[PDB]
RNA sequence: GUCGACGUACUUCAUAGGAUCA
RNA sequence: UAAUUGGAAUGAGUACAAUGUAAAUACCUUAACGAGGAACAAUUGGAGGGCAAGUCUGGUGCCAGCAGCCGCGGUAAUUCCAGCUCCAAUAGCGUAUAUUAUGUUGCAGUUAAAAAGCUCGUAGUUGAACUUUGGGCCCGGUUGGCCGGUC
């Protein structure tokens, strides 16, 4: 059955932006989907989006704008130490200075070049480029 | 039969090098996830100056929007853009004319046919991505 | 000029993880702890015989 | 997903699954069970002794023909009798009958104009001395 | 016993396609 | 291309001696000797070339093929590829046997390796969303720019 809700969300965005649509509807929406999306939004990969509220898990509607090449999830949330940041970003990005690996640290959900500055690490969620 | 060439040494190729990229060097770089500038540093162990020709850039722009990440990689600011005095023709032909007219570039490419036609010309080393990195063939200053 | 297509048969009991039990015993269990040393010393002592 | 598990608590499953499906790889079961050498002709060994049982082609007119160069040799470990090449056809005078030839694999990389399928060994040392040291006339054969 | 079922080891059969020329 | 010859150079070796060392030996140093084929005589492998009043095989002639250390004389005599040409590594070089360049990352299962006939099911792995969010004030770190007071 349904296990990763974030994987469903990123796969629905990915499919419905490959084919050229303009706004996407993704049901359910945890706190993690909001924070992962705010990280994608800060860097310009998606437009605004909005959480519509039933009295249930809740749905989101995202406004895409083209600039997104791929996004995904890394499915066992592997613990990542502080050198393994750079082994991870060499495995899953097509050129080692664009795209952001996104990871869950004790100081928030953030990309990797923000977790370099603050000197933290944590688990690993996904990626965008 | 230029004044630099030995029997087959070709000693006008020296650090820092100048490589010419083909259109399917970029594809297999994106596929095997090596990076252009540091990949050539990690094989040649010298500085590099990747160059891309107007015929090749036209070919990249001809692919379309499914291959737009490779185009994003090719418009990168530190890949210089050598301009070429051509009608505007097939890429591999423009590479061969560059090689014959100056004999001081090494050629990074991956198609077998262009590999053969370069190999006839004596003294032109020939990088190509294989496996996991940028293997170089006919360069006598390796290690 | 009608040729039918070959039905590719399905094997019987001859599978590389079932061959290992066909002799007296379970042959996976009589092994060593260092095959490299077994090989180099076995060869040398063969030559010294 | 794919066929395999991926959750972060299934190393035991992955480790056992590799430990079973690894005995189905012929080099693994070959090198742990210790079967690895009945492929090789000699036993485990790299050379093998033998008795010169007789010569072949000693009455063959056509000189330097391969069947002129081959002797027929009984091995002392098994008891099985094989055929063996000999370099430099003049060196058929050195082996007589009941010598101890020490044979090595012939291991030829390629096959020539008039060669033989079937000779697989070659004679290295004849009764202690070595055929390069008799043919070069360094030593001589101690009877 | 030129015996059977296996288990090892090895051998061998299947390679040309297009274009131009005569 | 060299195949004669002109003097200069030196240590392998031998050695008074001193040094070394427990004692020697050797190294380091050094009188005296010590280089023309510098006979003070580098090697291990593989590729080619020719060798006829020779042998052997086959054939649609004088040929071809194998091969050629075997021919007519001659071995204190023949003084012959002076003693055939290249190639690679070189105080090192060759041959045999092995071995080396299963999928976490990262494999494959319609049609040519391999989805159990079927469902139930314990261990095992795995499992929806939700609980402090947000604002306001102050403090300054460490950069970057205008700066460079300086001898
Ligand atoms: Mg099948
Ligand atoms: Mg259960
Ligand atoms: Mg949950
Ligand atoms: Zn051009």
């Amino acid at each position: 059955t349904r296990s990763s809700v974030l994987a469903d969300a990123l796969n629905a965005i990915n499919n419905a932006e490959k084919t050229g649509k303009r706004q996407v509807l993704i049901r359910p929406s945890s706190k993690v989907i909001i924070k992962f999306l705010q990280v994608m939004q800060k860097h310009g990969y998606i437009g605004e989006f909005e959480y519509i509220d039933d009295h249930r898990s809740g749905k989101i509607v995202v406004q895409l704008n083209g600039r997104l090449n791929k996004c995904g999830v890394i499915s066992p949330r592997f613990n990542v130490k502080i050198g393994d940041i750079e082994k991870w970003t060499a495995n899953l990005l097509p050129a080692r200075q664009f795209g952001y690996v996104i990871l869950t640290t004790s100081a928030g959900i953030m990309d990797h070049e923000e977790a370099r500055r603050k000197h933290v690490s944590g688990k690993i969620l996904g990626f965008v480029y | 039969v230029s004044s630099a060439l030995f029997f087959q040494y070709n000693q006008a190729i020296k650090p820092p090098y100048q490589v010419l990229i083909d259109t399917n060097f970029i594809n297999f770089s994106i596929q095997k996830k090596v990076d252009i500038v540091r990949g050539m540093m990690d094989c040649l162990l010298a500085k590099c100056n990747p160059l891309i020709t107007d015929c090749v850039m036209a070919e990249l722009e001809k692919l379309g929007p499914k291959y737009r990440i490779a185009l994003k990689l090719a418009r990168d600011p530190r890949i210089k853009r050598l301009s070429c005095s051509h009608k505007g023709t097939y890429a591999d032909d423009c590479l061969v004319h560059r090689v014959l007219q100056h004999k001081c570039y090494i050629v990074a490419t991956n198609d077998a046919g262009l590999k053969q036609r370069i190999r006839k010309i004596p003294g032109i080393p020939l990088m190509s991505v294989g496996g996991h990195a940028y293997v170089i063939e006919k360069l006598p200053d390796v290690f | 000029e009608q040729s039918n297509k070959q039905h590719r048969k399905a094997k019987e009991k001859n599978t590389a993880k079932k061959k290992l039990h066909t002799q007296g015993h379970n042959a996976k269990a009589f092994a060593v702890a260092a095959p490299g040393k077994m090989a180099r010393t076995m060869q040398r002592s063969s030559d010294v015989n | 997903g794919k066929g395999k598990p991926r959750g972060l608590n299934s190393a035991r499953k992955l480790r056992v699954h590799r430990r079973n499906n690894r005995w189905a790889e012929n080099n693994y079961k070959k090198r742990l069970l210790g079967t690895a050498f009945k492929s090789s002709p000699f036993g485990g060994s790299s050379h093998a002794k033998g008795i010169v049982l007789e010569k072949l082609g000693i009455e063959s007119k056509q000189p330097n023909s391969a069947i002129r160069k081959c002797v027929r040799v009984q091995l002392i470990k098994n008891g099985k009798k094989v055929t063996a090449f000999v370099p430099n056809d003049g060196c058929l005078n050195f082996v007589d009958e009941n010598d101890e030839v020490l044979l090595a694999g012939f291991g030829r990389k390629g096959k020539a104009k008039g060669d033989i399928p079937g000779v697989r060994f070659k004679v290295v040392k004849v009764s202690g001395v070595s055929l390069l040291a008799l043919w070069k006339e360094k030593k001589e054969k101690p009877r």
